[PDB]
């Protein structure tokens, strides 16, 4: 087994950590046996070929700010996480998180990955979104970024309803040669 | 659709019929686990066939495999079955020949020379010595594979599941039984509770079908009657401390199992998840009515059992898997660093969830250790001294291997590594190296 | 010089001693064996220390081969003499690859399963796998070789020859002891009789030996105390009918052998030699006291019988043998056509032996026919009868293989079988052919 | 699974029957059981290598003269026998055998070989030898006659003592193969 460095940021409240310990743990989030250690080291199977995807999880907080540089050497790939119904998370990827990974290792390449797309159609969501006079994010206009933002791929997924959750890792552990 | 009932339905259909009827069943059973990618399925199958072939020879005196099923009692002990009923011996030998062809597909490579030994016996009295160096090179091959694949990621036996189903005028056969899934390689939860979903929503209607993600043991009478229930749930399989001294390789790790655990997470509070110091953990074991690999892929859970552990045996189990894992990894011959510096920096410069020394804190503090049972603080407190311990070996281990490309991340290890100590040492009031 | 009684010497001391000197001589013994080309009893002195070696783990609690020796009884029964008495299993298996190394080099591959059969299960204990196939494939050539040479001219497995001793005060230990020895295959009675009388006249000075030609039973009475005696007589392995259904091959000829047979004319005259009406034969079969293939190649014979054939004995025994000969000749799928033409010619054109009508005019004659036991007579004229018909056989057989420059000797020898059915005629008064 | 055609020529007293008898049964003069028929057959190992040599016994009685060489054809090896304790069959090596396995076959290789070389030494037979003025045949002399008439080489052998027999057949193959 060779082993891949694989590394994740954005905001913290958007629930990225949540679709990771979902995916890792094979759980939905519901029933996650919380741990006091970071970071996760999955199997994955692609091309028929069996890896250990490691994952190195970052919060996302202004405070942290300088102590991150140090785990990013060797990273084969990034994923760089919004949230669809969180439209100010949405600009931090353009205006923090991409200018920063990129700064750091331009050409290692990175996704974006849109979460909670289940929330996208509840009414609760939407209306109480447009209380704030804010509407949730399609994948249209997050593949509009994709094409804008030199992104290999946008890709979403569901860690309450369990969609595209599977696509998301193989997609990153593929573009990581 | 739903080759899981069909199998079911013929299993079923081979019972108060004729010996040549269970093998038509049985066969037509292969030939869908075969197109299903059941590769084992479809061995267990054949070598049921077989069971049922050399048995009901016996009984009619036709007279290895003369002695009836228990010929077959080492490929699997599910074969006993068969022992509860115009063949011959070339008809048998070919379904052996079969589940060869099955066990080849189905990377079971350590059982083809069982199966082969038999066969070998019938072209020892027919001097037939091309097709015994055909037999022996065939085992030969089958071991070369083994000594390539175990104990590795190369060889994918499957990832099982807990599937029990409500719904009280839905289900029909299945309507409160609980099962275990044997699905192909790497299947995760969200690959399979989105095919239950799909296959019982066609069968029942779009959204009057719900996947249950809790999993904890329902109760029916708190279902609403207006929708069938599907309860999923990961699961691996259990083995006690003589077993796992018993059991060497993944195989065998895969080989005759019926028993399956998986975890349930709750606190005193009532909720499902707190902070460590009311943070609970239930440990649940299921036990199938047959081992697998068997006939079908999904079996039935007969019985069930669990056991409770507290915050501090939380913290006991968690930090002593820890400590064996970061030795496990700096013992090996080759030593990866990627998974190393994982691991190592998972324990030291936690930024996301509460840390190691959360449980050094809720745990070991005099005041609050106290309140616990004294021998689970004595056993904490030294399964925490050999965790700065294999802490400090890893953080050795890992010098050796940096390119210097990231040299300074060995450097913010070894002053978090520091701070860990310090305040260890403040908490248990010992110098921790 | 006369390796015989080394091995014989180092024998008889691997007894009245402890586990350690026997297996230390049987090693001995085994490359003296190596070294002077009997590579048999090389392994089968492996094969013996195994067993024993084997035998001694048992029987002081070390533990397929923990049965103690009947784990090799399928190589050899002889093995049981093992029974009669700082090891471990890596000693034993490594016995065990002598013997592989030395069945290889004596060409009875045939056993190189089976003394390989114990070692594959001590390593899958111990879930070697490479080994297993190494194992596995090692039998898988073993086979291969077999099926390239079983029951074909290619392997020679040894001739036979009794061999008796008699001097009052020349010879010592083999003094009027008889013995079969196993000679390097294709060896002849002018080898190994001139090769005997040059050993034991370099023992006893130059003409003190006499080789007995005779096949008689020796009374030493009639013995010139003058001189020491080797009496030499060709034998071969001898079955009775249960026997030879038994042994399907070659080897399975040459495997496990305690019974040899050879003949003696006489006449009732009393002489050794005579006419067809007189001429009889003895047929005597010796048992030695150990199968071949054993730790020596001389074996002693322990008892003896002998049987008589009348003069109408030896023609009913010698013309069925010449009937399946001719029969075989002609039923074989490429007709080798130089021995062909050399049985046929021999059968129905003789000029310098008395030729088949010999018998027919002694034994089939009415006069002569009244002399002899009717249903004996009834017995050759049937034999007759089918042996103008394999004669036929052949003439038709061989006129397709002539190549045109024998046209002329298959007229003659067409024409000479014609006679002969003539003459036969007028002795049975039957149209024959 | 091969085949080598030897004829066997000479006269008849020099016992030339009773050398392929003895050596193609294994037994000693005084131990085979007679047959009826003519003809022997003997696997042979040479060069570490098998084969079967066939032997085709002729009578060298002068009625068979019209029949014998109907024999001959597909020979790959003659031998020529004589006794070394009869000079008669000797100078019939010469005058009547090696002309007519010639004649008939002039390209096939043949053997000169001597039987009886064990009564060459028996006081009795050199008794009744020299009461004639003869004497018998020498080893020396044999082979200037081999060489003298082509023969391939000289062979002699005692079927009584086996002294040389196998290597009479051993040599024949040997001329069979080239």
């Amino acid at each position: 087994m060779q082993t891949i460095k694989c590394v994740v940021v954005g905001d913290g409240a958007v629930g990225k950590n949540c679709l990771l310990i979902s995916y890792t743990t094979n759980k939905f989030p519901s029933e996650y046996v919380p741990t006091v250690f970071d970071n996760y080291a999955v199997t994955v199977m692609i091309g028929g070929e069996p890896y250990t995807l490691g994952l190195f999880d970052t919060a996302g907080q202004e405070d942290y700010d300088r102590l991150r540089p140090l785990s990013y050497p060797q990273t084969d790939v990034f994923l760089v996480c919004f949230s669809v119904v969180s439209p100010s998370s949405f600009e931090n990827v353009k205006e923090k998180w991409v200018p920063e990974i990129t700064h750091h290792c331009p050409k290692t390449p990175f996704l974006l990955v849109g979460t909670q797309i289940d929330l996208r159609d509840d009414p609760s969501t939407i209306e109480k979104l447009a209380k704030n006079k804010q509407k949730p994010i399609t994948p249209e206009t997050a593949e509009k970024l994709a094409r804008d933002l030199k992104a290999v791929k946008y890709v979403e997924c569901s860690a309450l309803t369990q969609k595209g959750l599977k696509n998301v890792f193989d997609e990153a552990i593929l573009a990581a040669l | 659709p739903e080759m899981l009932v069909d199998l079911q339905y013929s299993l079923a259909n081979s019972y108060a019929s004729t010996p040549e009827l269970r093998r038509t069943w049985l066969e037509s059973m292969a030939k869908i686990h075969a197109r299903n990618g059941d590769l084992s399925e479809a061995a267990m199958c054949y070598i049921h066939i077989a069971a049922l072939i050399a048995e009901y020879l016996k009984r009619k005196g036709y007279w290895m495999f003369s002695m009836g099923w228990p010929a077959f009692l080492s490929i699997t002990p599910n074969i006993k079955e068969e022992g509860a009923m115009p063949y011959n011996e070339n008809i048998l030998v070919e379904q052996l020949y079969m589940c060869v062809e099955f066990l080849w597909k189905s990377e079971r490579y350590e059982l083809i020379a069982d199966v082969n030994k038999p066969i070998i016996a019938v072209f020892e009295k027919q001097r037939d010595f091309k097709k015994l160096s055909d037999l022996y090179y065939d085992i030969h091959r089958s071991y070369l594979k083994v000594a390539e694949v175990v104990n590795s990621e190369k060889r994918l036996f499957g990832r099982y599941y807990r599937v029990a189903f409500y719904g009280q005028g839905f289900f029909e056969e299945e309507e409160g039984k609980e099962y275990i899934y044997k699905e192909p390689k790497l299947t995760g939860l969200s690959e399979i509770s989105q095919r239950l979903l799909k296959l019982y929503a066609d069968k029942f209607g779009a959204d009057n079908v719900k996947i249950i993600q809790d999993s904890n043991k329902v109760n029916p009478k708190d279902l609403d009657p207006k929708y069938a229930y599907i309860q999923v749930t990961y699961v691996t399989p259990f083995f006690e401390e003589k077993e796992i001294e018993d059991r060497k390789t993944d195989f065998e790790m895969h080989h005759n199992i019926n028993r399956f655990v998986f975890e349930t997470p709750f606190t005193l509070s009532g909720k499902k998840h707190g902070g460590v110091a009311e943070q609970c953990k239930r440990r649940t074991v299921l036990t199938t009515s047959h081992l697998f690999p068997y006939v079908k892929k999904r079996i039935q859970v007969i019985s069930q059992s669990s056991t409770e552990l507290n915050p501090i045996e939380v913290a006991i189990d968690e930090m002593s898997r820890k400590v064996s894992e970061l030795n496990q990894l700096c013992t090996t011959e080759e030593v990866d660093m990627i998974r190393l510096q994982l691991k190592l920096q998972g324990s030291v410069s936690v930024k996301v969830n509460a840390g190691p020394m959360a449980y050094a804190r809720a745990f070991l503090e005099e005041t609050n250790a106290k309140k616990y049972p004294d021998n689970q603080v004595k056993l904490l407190k030294e399964i925490f001294r050999q965790f700065a311990d294999a802490c400090g070996q890893a953080l050795d281990v890992n010098e050796r291997l940096i390119k210097e490309d990231q040299l300074e991340y060995q450097e913010e290890l070894r002053s978090h590594y520091k701070d860990m100590l310090s305040e260890l040492s403040a908490i248990m009031n010992e110098q921790i190296t």
